[PDB]
């Protein structure tokens, strides 16, 4: 008896499969009200020339490091 | 709609729809109510559960594969596999469901006096679709094996929906074929525009709630057969 089952406390996030445009008005409601689809975010990674739509940090880059290499990450901020 | 698809996550949907199915099938058995088993032979239909859960395969795929298990008796049944079938057909997944549709032509064979349109309709709609990602001749021989399906499908509701996909085929896997399936076709789409001109839909009022769109469709086949002549070369009009 072996049987996969669903998983029902956690999602599993899937990349993207087209183009989305973007616009001025997803632009402001990304910075200004918060609002973004998920879609967007996946758009503004392929591109790293791609500047006038997101800030890259290279946070990023260091955490993917760390975490390539067997190791767990804890990330703390302010408000 | 919004409320069930936003508010009420999918996760908790399946699982919540698994538990209602259980307990609907365990306290039939002793009222044998009819509404009872309206509400389960619906709730398993793969329209509802489209509207219940709005393009989720893996949650679709675990909810037809468990409920088989819940009650025994829809393997015995070939509606169950027609409706896993048709569950399949938008995701692409075509041998799986040609496999489920040959396990649903077995479960019909045993069955006397059994009619079998239903699933003749949803074989022949594979049909246009593989002929439809198909080009050549292996497309004009499932077209033919579509084309002899709905030649013996009685003229029903649920024959008018195929119509829709010759328009496609000629607007996009017409030119690979050959001046014998042209002329095949070419009389096949005349036999379905005499078909539909017959009387007996005009008695039925399923055809008299939606006549516009009905003569709609007539009209675009009739505006196709008139390209398919105008195209002809001058020396076969």
């Amino acid at each position: 008896d072996k049987e996969v089952g669903l998983i029902n406390s956690l999602e599993l996030y899937t990349p993207g499969e087209e183009h989305d445009e973007i616009r001025d008005n997803d632009i402001a409601n990304f910075m200004i009200f918060g609002k973004v689809s998920d879609r967007y975010i996946d758009e503004v990674t392929l591109n790293d020339n791609m500047h006038d739509k997101i800030i890259l940090r290279e946070e990023v880059s260091k955490i993917i490091e760390h975490i390539e290499t067997d190791n767990d990450i804890l990330i703390a901020s302010d408000l | 709609r919004f409320l069930i698809a936003n508010i009420f996550e999918h996760k908790y949907v399946v699982n919540q729809l698994l538990k209602v199915i259980e307990h609907l099938y365990v306290i039939n058995k002793d009222a044998k109510d009819h509404r009872l088993q309206t509400l389960i032979t619906s709730l398993l239909r793969f329209s509802i559960i489209e509207k219940l859960l709005p393009q989720r395969r893996v949650e679709i795929n675990y909810f037809y594969e468990k409920v088989k298990h819940i009650i025994p008796n829809l393997i015995n049944d070939p509606h169950f596999w027609v409706q896993y079938a048709m569950s399949m057909i938008p995701f692409k997944d075509y041998p799986s469901a040609d496999r489920y549709l040959a396990t649903a032509y077995s479960l019909a064979a045993r069955k006397d006096n059994y009619h079998t349109k239903n699933i003749d309709t949803q074989r022949a709609r594979l049909h246009l679709l593989v002929s439809l990602t198909k080009t050549g001749n292996e497309a004009y021989l499932e077209f033919e094996a579509g084309d002899n399906l709905i030649r013996i499908i009685p003229n029903d509701i649920y024959k008018y929906r195929q119509v829709l996909r010759y328009r496609d085929i000629y607007e996009k896997v017409y030119p690979t074929f050959n001046a014998k399936q042209k002329v095949f076709y070419e009389h096949a789409i005349k036999r379905i525009i005499k078909e539909s001109e017959s009387p007996e839909l005009v008695e039925d009022l399923t055809y008299k709630i939606g006549v516009n769109w009905l003569d709609k469709l007539r009209g675009n086949l009739k505006l196709i057969v008139e390209n398919i002549q105008e195209n002809r070369p001058k020396g076969k009009k």
